[PDB]
RNA sequence: ACGAGACUCUGGCAUGCUAACUAGUUACGCGACCCCCGAGCGGUCGGCGUCCCCCAACUUCUUAGAGGGACAAGUGGCGUUCAGCCACCCGAGAUUGAGCAAUAACAGGUCUGUGAUGCCCUUAGAUGUCCGGGGCUGCACGCGCGCUACACUGACUGGCUCAGCGUGUGCCUACCCUACGCCGGCAGGCGCGGGUAACCCGUUGAACCCCAUUCGUGAUGGGGAUCGGGGAUUGCAAUUAUUCCCCAUGAACGAGGAAUUCCCAGUAAGUGCGGGUCAUAAGCUUGCGUUGAUUAAGUCCCUGCCC
RNA sequence: GGGCACCACC
């Protein structure tokens, strides 16, 4: 009766791993994160003061799935919809300097480490932080 | 002893698949090991233009299309024997590539 | 095993009081299904939508217009809600008092037009059961549809408050008021 | 009164533009009964029609 | 204990979802999560509807995986409920009686026909002058 | 059919006046072998064999060999 | 419209004229026979064919036609009259 | 006899055939993680072996060849009981969509596609051919094909999760598609690799859609025109702004008169993605998917064309 | 006086 990531809601499972992330306190943010905005299709900047470590979480959470992205994977994951004045909308990605941001201050906590053939992909300690997270999540979901 | 494959391209399907069965025959005639042969997923090519040579009248298009088809055939030999096979195959339209992996 | 609309709300209580409608409203138990969306080829042969229930009848001719066109999605969760909102207002069964408003909103008498492009003359017609109940569903998505425009309400709200008030029979309605007036002119063209 | 009545025959389409259809229609009360009416909307053999007022009758082609 | 199973599939305008049911305990699952998990979970009856229609107890022997690869999401989805009910009733086919596939089959189809057996509707090629495969660009006159 | 039963030719022959143009189509015949014409047949020609003499059975004959 | 083009209706009344006995009420035996005995370099015409002789052949059970005749149901129709 | 049909391509069915490390499935070994209250013939794995000395089988899923399959064939009605029409069973399917398309014509368009071409005109102060600079875009005004909107069935900020058709390093000919690492807030800049391609981009993490957050009928956080100041890329050259990015500015527009267009099922509409043009490059066109309907199975009233 | 067509209408 072990819980894995797949079995629980993503989303929840997605705040649960930001609140760890947070109340850990040795993930390194950038000093830039109160001024700047995460893609060029966006027109704001994010709601959330700590969109960082949600997009920490995202970004750990993506490489459990799906291993071995790199910055332009993870810039392709988070682009969207661009709407342009009286032209018509295309996609857009989203900014490099923000993945690379995220991807070395996941590295930083020896959750993620390089890939042999390319990009960066889970440590079992990671593997192992977001099972327990996933375990943490399942519980909470049942005794409530 | 080698791995040699063969690979033939062609426009039309009834030739291409005539050269690969007597391939396949003549081969298999001498006691060898033959894979396949195994086909690529076909290329469709497509040039839409305007029928009129003027812009005056209705817009119409003409649509042409070529198909180019594609097979493998895996073969454990020598080369001789393979050349002795081949120098039977030639067919007018047909593409015959033979290379050692 | 019983199977309910969305999972709570049952079809085995549900009557139609109207004989000549019973054939072209699907409510009851073969036609019971637990969401409005099926997928099925209903337009393909003439007389065969009478086949369709009812719900998905409405979920269909609610995604208009063309900003809203294929978005069945927020349509199903739109009639979730007004069927929500229904049973929490009247206390009853909401796909009773929606079978009752489109009972009520079809017209029985109709005005057929021999117009020169100006002027337009009429002769009063009868109206088939079919088209009493396509005329009933188009006239309730369309108040809710002109209610909830430029409004601080939820289209579930004015979608609720046009069936509560359809199958009610009052004539605070946008569809009660349309069959009214239409009925008119069929009596004044006899 | 409001009557009811069963669609016995289909006879054929009226109108200018061919919107109506002239049918053959019986009253549930007396089986006897049966007049000639025009309705509007798709209509087939057995369906039930409320007439208003069910004294009129239509010309039939 | 012999090893029986039986790969099924279904399909929808592009999507195909290809069912693995083996002899188990009542494991369901699509690309490793639960049916639960599926989304958009709006049309999450429809990916419920053959256990319901069925009961716990016809499933209660079998371990059934499904993979689901193209279209959209309610592609997916359509293509999920007709690959697990086919699973099923091919499942029964071979290692029960045919009674028994019988009343599934009749069950199954009787609620609905797509099940079981495929939509053939697929999109219709555009042609030239116009924005679609029927709709045509504006005349003018003068 | 066209493709296969059809030949077409057109040319253009400058005459003291000014350019003519020629156009030439010949319809080939059916050839079983390929050297003269095509030889699969057109496709709404269909050709019903006739059927071979039949003696008339009277006694029942058993053939011993 | 299911009209059949005078090719076919030409085809399986030549047909049922030349081999009147080998045909019957079945259409796979019938398609099944057509190819044996004619040349028909399409399938989809030799189902029409083969559909139109069954048709025939039911219309020929129930009665005389209008059209083609037999010679066993001439010598029969001899003995008839 | 030609035309129509027939025909060719295309889309739906095959657990039947053929056969695949440039496609996979299942199973078995190794490994990582979770549950020590059920630790297991347990769950998850797009993590590594299983063809190449020896270390698994098989085509359901993917490709593409050969064949099958549907014919108004079966039943019941209506019909001269014919030609055929309606309904129903079974069935993947009981009307998929295109291509090609007769006799006769038009003073229809094209000499600005041609080293197709007859006559005129010009040919060294050129109507030839280069180079430099302008113009084709110039704005009191009318007319077409369109894009974006007028919002709450919405906009914004996060999170989650799904395609298909195709292109890619070029005789002249310079100009290809891009993974990964670092720098920058972004447009971008540096390195270092793969692909002449079912092999690499790529499991083409598309947009609508879905789940939460903020706003609250206010020309408003709807809409994004017009302008100011900066930065970067393509080019020999960017001013009359090539294109792109960042702050700032914040117009009309609250659903549109007379009139008028297109469309019958995976269709209309919504939503993105390829190809052509392309040093720089889509509000156009030509294709492709995704979501997905209302209405109709009729008529000759309007328009038009034939007997 | 008939027949047909969402480049006609309903
Ligand atoms: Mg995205
Ligand atoms: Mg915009
Ligand atoms: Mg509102
Ligand atoms: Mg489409
Ligand atoms: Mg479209
Ligand atoms: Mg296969
Ligand atoms: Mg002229
Ligand atoms: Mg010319
Ligand atoms: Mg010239
Ligand atoms: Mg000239
Ligand atoms: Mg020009
Ligand atoms: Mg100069
Ligand atoms: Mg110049
Ligand atoms: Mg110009
Ligand atoms: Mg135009
Ligand atoms: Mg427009
Ligand atoms: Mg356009
Ligand atoms: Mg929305
Ligand atoms: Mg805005
Ligand atoms: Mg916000
Ligand atoms: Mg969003
Ligand atoms: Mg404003
Ligand atoms: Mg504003
Ligand atoms: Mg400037
Ligand atoms: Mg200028
Ligand atoms: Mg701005
Ligand atoms: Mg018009
Ligand atoms: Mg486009
Ligand atoms: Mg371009
Ligand atoms: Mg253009
Ligand atoms: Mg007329
Ligand atoms: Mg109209």
């Amino acid at each position: 009766p072990g819980v894995t990531v797949k079995d629980v809601n993503q989303q929840e499972f997605v705040r649960a791993l930001a609140a760890f992330l947070k109340k850990s306190g040795k993930l390194k943010v950038p000093e830039w994160v109160d001024t700047v905005k995460l893609a060029k299709h966006k027109e704001l900047a994010p709601y959330d003061e700590n969109w960082f470590y949600t997009r920490a979480a995202s970004t750990a959470r993506h490489l459990y799935l799906r291993g071995g992205a790199g910055v332009g994977s993870m810039t392709k994951i988070y682009g969207g919809r661009q709407r342009n004045g009286v032209m018509p909308s295309h996609f857009s990605r989203g900014s490099k300097s923000v993945a690379r941001r995220v991807l070395q201050a996941l590295e930083g906590l020896k959750m993620v480490e390089k890939d042999q053939d390319g990009g960066r992909k889970l440590t079992p300690q990671g593997q192992r932080d977001l099972d327990r997270i996933a375990g943490q999540v399942a519980a909470a979901n049942k005794k409530h | 002893i080698h791995r040699i494959r063969i690979t033939l391209t062609s426009r039309n399907v009834k030739s291409l698949e005539k050269v690969c069965a007597d391939l396949i025959r003549g081969a298999k005639e001498k006691n060898l090991k033959v894979k396949g042969p195994v086909r690529m997923p076909t290329k469709t090519l497509r040039i839409t233009t305007r029928k009129t040579p003027c812009g005056e009248g209705s817009k119409t298009w003409d649509r042409f299309q070529m198909r180019i088809h594609k097979r493998l055939i895996d073969l454990h030999s020598p080369s001789e024997i393979v050349k002795q096979i081949t120098s039977i195959s030639i067919e007018p339209g047909v593409e015959v590539e033979v290379t050692i992996a | 095993p019983d199977i309910k609309l969305f999972g709570k709300w049952s079809t085995d209580d549900v009557q139609i009081n109207d004989i000549s409608l019973q054939d072209y409203i699907a409510v009851k138990e073969k036609y019971a299904k637990y969401l409005p969306h099926s997928a099925g080829r209903y337009a393909a042969k003439r007389f065969r939508k009478a086949q369709c229930p009812i719900v998905e009848r409405l979920t269909n001719s609610m995604m208009m217009h063309g900003r809203n066109n294929g978005k069945k999605l927020m349509t199903v969760r739109i009639v979730k809600h007004a069927f929500e909102i229904i049973h929490l207002l009247t206390g009853e069964n909401p796909l009773q008092v929606l079978v009752n408003a489109i009972i009520n909103s079809g017209p029985r008498e109709d005005s057929t037009r021999i117009g020169r492009a100006g002027t337009v003359r009429r002769q009063a017609v009868d109206v088939s059961p079919l088209r009493r109940v396509n005329q009933a569903i188009w006239l309730l998505c369309t108040g809710a549809r002109e209610a909830a425009f430029r409004n601080i309400k939820t289209i579930a709200e004015c979608l609720a408050d046009e069936l509560i008030n359809a199958a009610k029979g009052s004539s605070n309605s946008y569809a009660i008021k349309k069959k009214d007036e239409l009925e008119r002119v069929a009596k004044s063209n006899r | 009164p409001i009557k009811l009545a069963r669609v016995t025959k289909v006879l054929g389409r009226t109108g200018s533009q061919g919107q109506c259809t002239q049918v053959r229609v019986e009253f549930m009360d007396d089986t006897s009964r049966s007049i000639i009416r025009n309705v509007k909307g798709p209509v087939r053999e057995g369906d039930v029609l409320t007439l208003l007022e069910s004294e009129r009758e239509a010309r039939r082609l | 204990g012999p090893l029986q199973s039986v790969q099924v599939f279904g399909r929808k305008k592009t999507a195909t979802a290809v069912a693995h049911c083996k002899r188990g305990n009542g494991l369901i699952k699509v690309n490793g999560r639960p049916l639960e998990m599926i989304e958009p979970r709006t049309l999450q009856y429809k990916l419920l509807e053959p256990v319901l229609l069925l009961g716990k107890e016809r499933f209660a022997g079998v371990d059934i995986r499904v993979r689901v690869k193209g279209g959209g999401h309610v592609a997916q989805i359509y293509a999920i409920r007709q690959s697990i009910s086919k699973a099923l009733v091919a499942y029964y086919q071979k290692y029960v009686d045919e009674a028994s596939k019988k009343e599934i089959k009749d069950i199954l189809i009787q609620y609905d026909r797509t099940l079981l057996v495929a939509d053939p509707r697929r999109c219709e090629s555009k042609k030239f002058g116009g924005p679609g495969a029927r709709a045509r660009y504006q005349k003018s006159y003068r | 059919p066209v493709n296969y039963y059809v030949d077409t030719a057109v040319r253009h022959v400058l005459l003291r006046q000014g350019v003519l143009g020629i156009k030439v189509k010949i319809m080939l015949p059916w050839d079983p072998t390929g050297k003269i014409g095509p030889k699969k047949p057109l496709p709404d020609h269909v050709s019903i064999v006739e059927p071979k003499d039949e003696i008339l059975p009277t006694t029942p004959i058993s053939e011993q060999k | 419209g299911r009209v059949r083009t005078k090719t076919v209706k030409k085809a399986a009344r030549v047909i049922i004229e030349k081999y009147y006995t080998r045909l019957g009420n079945d259409f796979h035996t019938n398609k099944r026979v057509c190819e044996e005995i004619a040349i028909i370099p399409s399938k989809k015409l030799r189902n029409k064919i083969a559909g139109y002789v069954t048709h025939l052949m039911k219309r020929i059970q129930r009665g005389p036609v209008r059209g083609i005749s037999i010679k066993l149901q001439e010598e029969e129709r001899e003995r008839r009259d």
